[PDB]
């Protein structure tokens, strides 16, 4: 992904800010609540049944740590997301079956999640460079499929 | 198809916008501009730099028609033919686009309403935005 | 959002499958799960073997459905109610799924009924699955 | 991608009965009429305000050929899919930004239309072989994108 390097900075200094034990767990259960048939895959997360139920989900929050996690390393190897992703692409494809259109769902719920927590600091300048990101993510992802 | 609760939560949520149409209108447009630079194509003629004044003018066009379209929510069709002519007969507007501009607004609303974007309302909101998109990419006259 | 002109091709060439609608809507089903094997994941405990007596009951069962459809072209929303519990409530069925079928509903209207399926026709056939497909996939209780 | 030896022989043997001069336009054709936004990429063709103007349009029929001995030329190579259609995906992607899911609903046409021509013969496992063909071709002219 191309990012110049004001973009790359103002980029690092918002994720420096991001609280890694709830943002994920919140893109993730925004994720099963907007676009509910993406729950079924989460099965064995327990109760699903109703929004309050999703995020609050101990399971989804742990699940979604990784999620954000995953999106951690990505920012730490822009150069090279498809070496990077690559195990987890073979599991999303090859394994799970997940439809590519729900990649860029979810990282458009990351943007939007962002959003919601820096308000006013989320600048369109600041999403422009996060959705080169997000779409640099679900490319890699999506790598298996190509 | 949007329950009854996801009409609810788009007027309270929409209704918090008020004197906000043409400043969050903006910011929508300029969000889906820098972020989506192919959406630039269809307002070859605009003046896109940003604070630029004819996007100020048509944030304030667009949030109005989303206004309109929550109120009356139950018979968008009608109420949104003109703009269905204008987008799907006249502009041709790839449906792509549609999602482009409907994110950004999402987006637009949770970084200025944050205790009203909660993930129901972002879920009813979704689905409002994916309908009002339907219908302005169809041709149904 | 459907055009007069829509309903009328959907309902003259819906017409013309009459009595073949079990055998269409069965042949569509195989063609999908064959196709895309994945949507096979959706019945886990059905007999998708070919020309398994299942598959035809079930192909039945998704032909008198459309057949239900294009009689209340105009109130789907109210006519579809138990199907979309089903379909978006309990079995959360992605959209995706729904374009699959669509397609494998218009390659089979088109393998049997040439004479009709003009672009015309086809056009109108694809607006009435994807508007089908928006009411079983949404939650709108 | 991945056609087993079996839908191969399916395709290829298929494909030696179809019509070049006519089915590449009944598809270009019917995907501007099903998909009427497609129209906007085709400014120049003249007349598409209807059906029939879209379905007569010399224009649509001649291209239409064109984008047919590209699917030809893909099925002669199926093992080599992105490398056939290398240039045309710098066409499509980066000179005229055409989204690829129109590259799908194009693919997805033409079955539509292989349907329409061979009514029984376009048999459900030969249709299966088909759409590994188009979604492989779709995913070669997207290329640019990933
Ligand atoms: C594009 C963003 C995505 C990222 C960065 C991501 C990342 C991850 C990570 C890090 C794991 C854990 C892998 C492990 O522990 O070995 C995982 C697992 C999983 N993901 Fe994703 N994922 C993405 C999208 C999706 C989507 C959209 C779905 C489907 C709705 C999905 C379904 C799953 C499932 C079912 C698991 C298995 C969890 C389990 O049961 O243990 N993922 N994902
Ligand atoms: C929720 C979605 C949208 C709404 C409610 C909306 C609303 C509007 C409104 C109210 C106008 C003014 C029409 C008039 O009274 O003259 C307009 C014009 C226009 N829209 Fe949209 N729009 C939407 C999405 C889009 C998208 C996604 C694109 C394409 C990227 C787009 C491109 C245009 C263009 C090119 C114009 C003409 C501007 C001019 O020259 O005056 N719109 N839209
Ligand atoms: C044209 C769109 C569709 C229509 C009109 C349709 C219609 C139906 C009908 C009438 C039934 C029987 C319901 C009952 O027993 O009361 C049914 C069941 C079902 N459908 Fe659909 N359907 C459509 C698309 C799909 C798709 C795309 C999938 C998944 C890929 C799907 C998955 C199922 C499943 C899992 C069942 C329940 C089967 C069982 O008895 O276990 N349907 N559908
Ligand atoms: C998925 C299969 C497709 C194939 C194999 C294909 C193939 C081709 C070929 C062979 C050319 C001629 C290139 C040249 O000699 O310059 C072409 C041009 C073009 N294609 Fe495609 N195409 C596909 C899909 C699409 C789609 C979906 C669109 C847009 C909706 C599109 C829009 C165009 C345009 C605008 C041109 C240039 C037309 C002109 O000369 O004005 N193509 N394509
Ligand atoms: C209800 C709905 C939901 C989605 O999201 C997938 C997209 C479109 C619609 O409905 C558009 C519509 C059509 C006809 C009358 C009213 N609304
Ligand atoms: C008319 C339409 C078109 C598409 O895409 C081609 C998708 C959905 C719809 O409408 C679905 C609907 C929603 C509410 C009432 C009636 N129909």
């Amino acid at each position: 992904v191309h990012l110049t390097p004001e973009e790359k900075s103002a980029v690092t200094a918002l994720w420096g800010k991001v609280n890694v034990d709830e943002v994920g767990g919140e893109a993730l259960g925004r994720l099963l609540v907007v676009y509910p048939w993406t729950q079924r895959f989460f099965e064995s997360f327990g109760d699903l049944s109703t929004p309050d139920a999703v995020m609050g989900n101990p399971k989804v929050k742990a699940h979604g740590k990784k999620v954000l996690g995953a999106f951690s390393d990505g920012l730490a190897h822009l150069d090279n997301l498809k070496g990077t992703f690559a195990t987890l692409s073979e599991l999303h494809c090859d394994k799970l079956h997940v439809d590519p259109e729900n990649f860029r769902l979810l990282g458009n719920v990351l943007v939007c999640v962002l959003a919601h927590h820096f308000g006013k600091e989320f600048t369109p300048p600041v999403q422009a460079a996060y959705q080169k990101v997000v779409a640099g993510v679900a490319n890699a992802l999506a790598h298996k499929y190509h | 198809v949007l329950s009854p609760a996801d009409k609810t939560n788009v007027k309270a949520a929409w209704g918090k916008v008020g004197a906000h149409a043409g400043e969050y209108g903006a910011e929508a447009l300029e969000r889906m501009f820098l972020s989506f630079p192919t959406t630039k194509t269809y307002f070859p003629h605009f003046d896109l730099s940003h604070g630029s004044a004819q996007v100020k003018g048509h944030g304030k066009k667009v949030a109005d028609a989303l206004t309109n379209a929550v109120a009356h929510v139950d018979d968008m069709p009608n109420a949104l033919s003109a703009l269905s002519d204008l987008h799907a007969h006249k502009l041709r507007v790839d449906p792509v686009n549609f999602k482009l501009l409907s994110h950004c607004l999402l987006v637009t609303l949770a970084a200025h309403l944050p205790a009203e974007f909660t993930p129901a309302v972002h879920a009813s909101l979704d689905k409002f935005l994916a309908s009002v998109s339907t219908v302005l990419t169809s041709k149904y006259r």
